[PDB]
């Protein structure tokens, strides 16, 4: 096969319709199913993949209680076809408290990082052997996207950040060609903390919408030149912001270029992309915590940042019930590029005290140019039936 | 826990200052330690602090570029350096244990309130 | 950055009455909450955490209560002792960790 | 690989021969298997899958209490090759409480439907990826069929129906290429309620035997022009019919163009296909309850409606073990296509109270040339054992 | 590809060497696996697969109880790769309480049988799809060989049988081609009672050794011509005998032609292959119940029936642990075929009233040219411990 190029236009989109539900915390109450969270999906040529952390433990199991941390030498990046649940038979493709994959039209490529929070390590796999290592380079939680890295004819990307994730100091954007890093660029341009890129091919570079964990509630944009490695940054400037925390819509404020220090501190995984002007995004449909999950479109919310005017707003997880990180993911179709987006549906500790284990569900839903009507797909557990 | 700091100081204005805090031993595997300074009428001030296993510091916005939290578990003592002293940095600073041991990169911090604080070291910074 | 705010900034009370304190976050703390006794010339004591747990060795004449933006200390026999500026604290999620600019409790006259 | 055309001849059939049976019941009591209804079997170029929609939940599992709901934001249409039972590595193919799929010659088109049942969306996903969607155009629960879909040249045709369930419903049958819908027929000719078509293909088009839910208990028919999307309907012409309920076949009549009205409102998903002026056909054995299932020829039953002259009868499950719903598939052979189906083998609520729970076993047969002897091959799980 | 022919020259064989075993009863104490009897070994042109019927119940089940019975609705044909043991991700490929299966060089035919004893049918299913059918001819539980049929140059060969097995009247060879019954020729020769044939290709013909119920404990022998159809058949010459019961070796005999009538009612399926004069033979230890295994080569055994010569014994289950059927299966070397054989290691009721449920695993040998030592490698499980 020749390596993926992304060359099509990206599709028209109207909305989203409903794609895939692992149903996995449903499942746990009945049968061996891994503890995971931070999940992302990818495709190859053929079909698409779930990816997630796993906790190095099944849900009905003893090492199951306080499976809240993020990092234990324990997390290996779970790999299935979408759809098949994380059951015992499911393979674990690295060692990986932090991740990202994509398949560059020959192989999958994983990033895998693990090791001591002072001093990780980031493994590059490709085709399933490792081809390439990198030590953290300031030395505090070395750390990547949690979701797909993005291959134009060969060239994968990744952006990497350690420290308090500082701009040209903290974040990098790594190049990577089977496996080997040919590459680094330090981060430039406006984006000041750049976390948890929610990255797409736009040919013929790529384009990052990231999590701001000091400064912004608007999230950084990131775009990467593939041919001369030149990064560029700068924050949507959308007046309805996509991180959680943030302001009320009716007080929300954003900048082009600056983060809008509207409850900037601390945030979530999530995304954005462009559509002219426009920008289609996803949030939180809580302000301040991570419940329910909406999308729509801003008008004119990539270019012009006193907008407001919203349409095509979905729901897709109900105001009551829990969701989590979220990310894109690009589909190639027979004459476009679709974008997709999964959403991950935490349940269990910190905020629900029935279960002494923190997991998480998915729902994906994919950009369509069809009609489509109305639902809420929420993880759907009982956590009283299933209670310790 | 007993947290037991050097005496109070007096600096000249654009020097540096250098605060020790002894602890009980391990208490730099248990607890975060935390530097929090008082202004003598002003309110307190969270300065930064260094978690449990990992020893990575934070740091509060204000203070980046200007302060440094080490901690040598051998004699069990920590440090705070504060340099670039303006007149405004005459204060009492403590060190205080945070319950705090662990920094989710996701999720942040739980529990980062200070149950046992050391006696304090007042520093002055003034010409005369 | 979230703002704490105490009132009254003074409270003169008659030894052996009841005392109430507020303290308001300029955004939800949940119950991360702490509360601070310092007397003068002394370190801040902890007095209460998770806005209503008393800390080790705190008598049980403390109470804290509250969730979300408000939130209370009560002290249900003022005490010799308890004379002193009561610091809140908010260590919810992210820094910084603020703390309120304290209420004076004071003996009337 | 080229596109199917079903151009050779149907099989010449003296009865059906015995193909697969999952024993998902059974199993369940040792074991984690799915909780499941609407089953139905497909099958690619080299081999037959079975498909149904699973509840979000294995049997033996606090989450299988009230499974008897028809739709659920957790639905999901399983997929196995035919004869793997709907264990834990089973692939949720798309979210969907109602759907249908087939295998063009390339690749699998799902149509799978989810939603509000006042709002439902219908995404069509093909080659692993979603093509298409549409949204409910009557606004009171949009359905298909529950069974395969059928593809001549590259376009697949799937019936779909959306408004009242004893009333006059909007049916309509969609013509898809690769996933992408090109055209819509509304339904024309004299059928009055047309719902969960069991369709095959009859070269050059396609047709489909459909359940009245309103005034027939003689079965609707639906020929599909595949070369220029005309549509034409009818019914079940046998004085002998194949719904439930239905009245006793000494006192039952059917007419060739309208719904005979004797019993006509609630029915059940069946099949018949045409051979010659023949009839096969396969029906419950008790007229007003989903027990038994018995196969027949009707001599001339295709074309005149007061024969009822049986022949070549098979009780396939007997008279005193439950049955459900039951799906035509066509399968090439070296010379000839030949029918197939499948029979649901319903357990579980509202009619068996020792369990919380509701789900499906299949059994499925094949038409064959040859020659075939008796039996009956029930469900066989004893819920008094696997008792709540 | 192209059909199998097996025109190579037997590999020279001093013995067998272990090959596979799977554990299947020590397994199913922690874990879902599959209840079974009458377990056989096939390959295609790459791997062998384990084939059994499965009694539709996992082991640790309430429906496992009372699975003495060989003939029951919910019998199906397992079939795995071999080792991997029948867990619930298992293939059931077809409904049979009677089976045989084989791979032609291109695709599987297996050979299903299944329904009532007085009136049963046979399915022939080829590369996944149900080819053709046959009812039982003489009303009295047709049966088949539980192993593997034969396929030279497309033309597969299965022996079948129905009444008590008697010769021309009830015995037949069905010669099949891609799942099409091609020829059916009558039983011919001096073999009376003829079931269960272990049968192995012997080019240009394929020989069949085979259990005789009434009057032998000496076995059957049939030749089967491939090219004209026409069958022979006789007894192993060997004064050593192979069926059980039978009397012990210091008083048993043998004819070539007829039923020895030492011990003839019963039997169990085995199998023996010539090697010039000299016969290979598997037996039960014991001389009157199913324990233990042994084989060995009888100088001139295979035609002169005074030989009690035995050379190159070797036990494959020690005398006091259970054994069960045994057969032959073929497989293709660099230069010539080799004979391998499988027991069947049955546990449970009726002799081990520790448990309710009747179950086997398997141990599997292969031809050598080399050289061999010496074990016993029993089922191994402790019904003591997994007790009822
Ligand atoms: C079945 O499923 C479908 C698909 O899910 C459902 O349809 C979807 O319904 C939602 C409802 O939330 C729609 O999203 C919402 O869109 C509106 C904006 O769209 C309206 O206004 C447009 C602009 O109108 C102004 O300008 C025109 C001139 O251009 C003037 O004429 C007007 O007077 C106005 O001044 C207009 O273009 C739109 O028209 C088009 O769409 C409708 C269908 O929606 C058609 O009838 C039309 O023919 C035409 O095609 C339309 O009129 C936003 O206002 C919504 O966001 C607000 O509301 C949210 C809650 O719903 C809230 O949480 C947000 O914060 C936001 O609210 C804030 O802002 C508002 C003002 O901007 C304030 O009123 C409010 O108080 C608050 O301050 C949301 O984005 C989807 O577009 C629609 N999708 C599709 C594809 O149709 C359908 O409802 C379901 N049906 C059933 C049976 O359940
Ligand atoms: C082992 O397995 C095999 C395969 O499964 C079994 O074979 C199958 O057996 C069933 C038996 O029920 C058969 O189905 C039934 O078929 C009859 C119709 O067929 C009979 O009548 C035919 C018509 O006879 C008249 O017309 C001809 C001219 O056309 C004249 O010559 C006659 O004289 C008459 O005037 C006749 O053609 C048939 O003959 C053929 O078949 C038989 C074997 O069946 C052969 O011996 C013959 O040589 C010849 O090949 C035959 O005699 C249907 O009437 C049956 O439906 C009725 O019964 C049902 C219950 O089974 C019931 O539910 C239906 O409602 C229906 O009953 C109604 O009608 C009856 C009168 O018509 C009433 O009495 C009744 O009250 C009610 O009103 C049924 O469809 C299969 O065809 C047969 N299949 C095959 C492949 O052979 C075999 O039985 C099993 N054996 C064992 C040991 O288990
Ligand atoms: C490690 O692993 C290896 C491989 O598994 C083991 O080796 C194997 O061991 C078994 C032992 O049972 C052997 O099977 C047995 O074979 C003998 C026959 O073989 C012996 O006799 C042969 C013929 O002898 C006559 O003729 C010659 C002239 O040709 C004369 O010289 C003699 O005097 C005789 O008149 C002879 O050819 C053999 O020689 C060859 O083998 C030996 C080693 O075995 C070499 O030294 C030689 O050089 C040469 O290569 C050999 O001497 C059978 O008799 C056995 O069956 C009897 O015993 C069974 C119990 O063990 C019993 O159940 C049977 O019922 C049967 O007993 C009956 O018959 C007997 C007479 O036949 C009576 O005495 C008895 O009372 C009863 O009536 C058995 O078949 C394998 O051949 C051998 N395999 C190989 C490849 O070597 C090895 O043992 C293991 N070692 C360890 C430490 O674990
Ligand atoms: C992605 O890759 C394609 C293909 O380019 C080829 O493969 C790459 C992996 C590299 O090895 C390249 O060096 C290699 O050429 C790129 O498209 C191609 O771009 C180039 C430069 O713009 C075009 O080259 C010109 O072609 C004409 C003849 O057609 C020559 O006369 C010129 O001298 C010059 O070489 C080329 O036509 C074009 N091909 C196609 C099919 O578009 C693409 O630019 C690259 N994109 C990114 C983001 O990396
Ligand atoms: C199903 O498809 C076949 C073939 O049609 C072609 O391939 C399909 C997969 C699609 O991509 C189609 O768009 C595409 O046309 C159809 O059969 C064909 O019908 C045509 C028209 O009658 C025949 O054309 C004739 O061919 C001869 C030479 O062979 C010329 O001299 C004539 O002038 C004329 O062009 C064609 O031969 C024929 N092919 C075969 C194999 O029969 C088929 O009608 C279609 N059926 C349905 C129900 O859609
Ligand atoms: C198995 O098959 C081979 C080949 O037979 C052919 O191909 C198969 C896949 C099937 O489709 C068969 O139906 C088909 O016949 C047989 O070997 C061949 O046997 C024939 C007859 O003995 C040989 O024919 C002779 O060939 C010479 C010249 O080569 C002429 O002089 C003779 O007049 C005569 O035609 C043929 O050479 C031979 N081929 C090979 C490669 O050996 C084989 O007999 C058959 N075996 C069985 C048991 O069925
Ligand atoms: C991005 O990659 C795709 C392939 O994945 C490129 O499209 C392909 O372009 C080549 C060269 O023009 C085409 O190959 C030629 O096709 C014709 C017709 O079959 C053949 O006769 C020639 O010998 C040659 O093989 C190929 O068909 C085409 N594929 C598709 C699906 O369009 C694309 O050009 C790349 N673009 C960029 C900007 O990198
Ligand atoms: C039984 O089947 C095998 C194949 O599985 C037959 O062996 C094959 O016979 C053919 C025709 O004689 C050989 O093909 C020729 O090979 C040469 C060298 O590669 C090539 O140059 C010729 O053009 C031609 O293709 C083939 O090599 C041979 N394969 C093997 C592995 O031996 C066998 O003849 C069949 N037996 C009978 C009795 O028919
Ligand atoms: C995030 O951290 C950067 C990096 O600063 C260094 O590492 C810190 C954890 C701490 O040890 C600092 O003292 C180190 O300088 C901070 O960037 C520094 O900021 C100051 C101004 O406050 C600037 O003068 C320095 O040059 C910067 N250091 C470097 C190496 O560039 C930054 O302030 C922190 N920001 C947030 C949002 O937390
Ligand atoms: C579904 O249709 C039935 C059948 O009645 C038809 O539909 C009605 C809306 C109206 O057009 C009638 O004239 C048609 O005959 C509906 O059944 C009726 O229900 C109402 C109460 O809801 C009752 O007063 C009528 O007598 C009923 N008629 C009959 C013949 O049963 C039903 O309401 C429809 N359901 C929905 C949700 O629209
Ligand atoms: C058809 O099925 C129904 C429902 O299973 C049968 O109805 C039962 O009949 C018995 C008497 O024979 C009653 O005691 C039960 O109360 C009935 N059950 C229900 C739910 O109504 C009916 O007998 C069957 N009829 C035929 C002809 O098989
Ligand atoms: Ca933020
Ligand atoms: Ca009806
Ligand atoms: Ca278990
Ligand atoms: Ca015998």
């Amino acid at each position: 096969a020749e390596y993926r190029n992304w060359s099509k236009p990206q599709c028209g989109i109207t909305g989203f319709a409903p794609f895939s539900k692992d149903n996995s915390i449903r499942l746990s109450a009945g049968g061996d199913i891994w503890v995971t969270r931070e999940p992302y999906v990818s495709c190859d040529l053929d079909k698409c993949y779930q990816f997630a952390l796993g906790q190095g433990t099944t849900l009905n199991n003893v090492h199951s209680n306080n499976t809240v941390r993020d990092r234990t030498p324990y997390r290996t990046l779970l790999m299935n076809e979408l759809g098949v649940p994380f059951h015992l038979g499911t393979k674990q493709v690295c060692i990986a408290w932090s991740s990202s994959s994509c398949h560059d039209g020959k192989a999958w490529l994983h990033v895998c990082i693990t090791g001591d929070d002072k001093n990780a390590t980031a493994s590059f796999i490709y085709n399933g052997r490792l081809v390439d290592s990198v030590v953290s380079w300031s030395n505090d939680i070395l750390r990547t996207q949690e979701s797909e890295c993005v291959c134009i004819n060969g060239t994968c990307t990744v952006v990497m950040t350690d420290g308090n994730a500082t701009g040209k100091a903290d974040t990098k954007i790594l190049f990577i060609e089977e496996g080997k890093i040919v590459h680094t660029s330090k981060l430039s341009g406006s984006a000041q903390h750049v976390e948890e890129c929610s990255c797409y091919p736009r040919y013929p570079g790529v384009r990052c919408v990231c999590r701001d964990n000091w400064k912004g509630s608007n999230r950084p944009i990131i775009d990467i030149n593939i041919k001369d490695h030149s990064i560029v940054s700068s924050y949507v400037c959308s007046g309805l912001v996509g991180d959680t925390p943030r302001k009320s819509d009716s007080s929300s404020s954003s900048h082009c270029l600056n983060p809008n220090n509207e409850e900037g501190g601390h945030g979530v995984k999530g995304w954005a992309f462009d559509d002219g002007n426009d920008v289609w995004m996803g949030r939180t449909i809580n302000e301040t915590s991570r419940l329910g999950y909406e999308t729509f479109k801003v008008v004119e919310g990539w270019s012009n940042p006193k907008s407001k005017l919203q349409i095509n707003r979905q729901v897709i997880v109900d105001r009551g019930d829990r969701s989590g990180y979220s990310g894109i993911f690009s589909v190639e179709g027979k004459s476009c590029i679709n974008r997709c987006f999964y959403v991950e549906l935490i349940r269990g500790r910190k905020e629900e005290t029935e279960v002494l284990w923190t997991s998480n569900s998915i729902v994906v839903f994919c950009g369509t140019s069809g009609t489509y009507g109305t639902g809420s797909w929420p993880d759907g557990a009982d956590l009283n039936l299933m209670h310790t | 826990v007993q947290l037991v700091q050097s005496g109070a100081e007096v600096k000249r204005p654009g020097s540096s200052v250098r605060v020790s805090c002894k602890a009980s031993e391990g208490t730099f595997n248990k607890y975060t330690l935390t530097w929090v300074r008082q202004a003598p009428g002003q309110g307190l001030e969270w300065m930064g602090g260094i978690i449990p296993i990992s020893g990575i510091a934070n740091y509060a916005q204000k203070f980046q570029g200007r302060v440094a939290i080490t901690a040598d578990e051998s004699t069990t003592t920590a440090y705070m350096e504060l340099s670039s002293l303006r007149s405004e940095d005459s204060a009492v600073y403590y060190c205080a244990t945070a319950v705090s041991d662990y920094f989710n990169r996701d999720l942040g911090w739980e529990d980062y309130y200070f149950p046992f604080w050391g006696q304090g070291t007042l520093v002055t910074v003034a010409s005369a | 950055e979230i703002v704490m705010t105490q009132s009254p900034a003074t409270l003169s009370v008659s030894p052996g009455a009841r005392a109430t304190l507020f303290c308001r976050a300029s955004r939800s703390v949940s119950d991360n909450l702490a509360w601070y006794q310092q007397k003068p010339g002394q370190a801040p004591r902890l007095l209460i955490f998770g806005a209503s747990t008393r800390a080790t060795g705190v008598p049980a004449r403390f109470s804290g209560s509250g969730s979300g933006t408000q939130f209370t200390l009560t002290i249900s026999s003022l005490q010799s002792e308890d004379f002193a500026v009561y610091y809140c604290q908010h260590y919810n999620i992210w820094p910084p960790w603020t703390f309120g600019q304290g209420t004076k409790v004071e003996i009337k006259r």
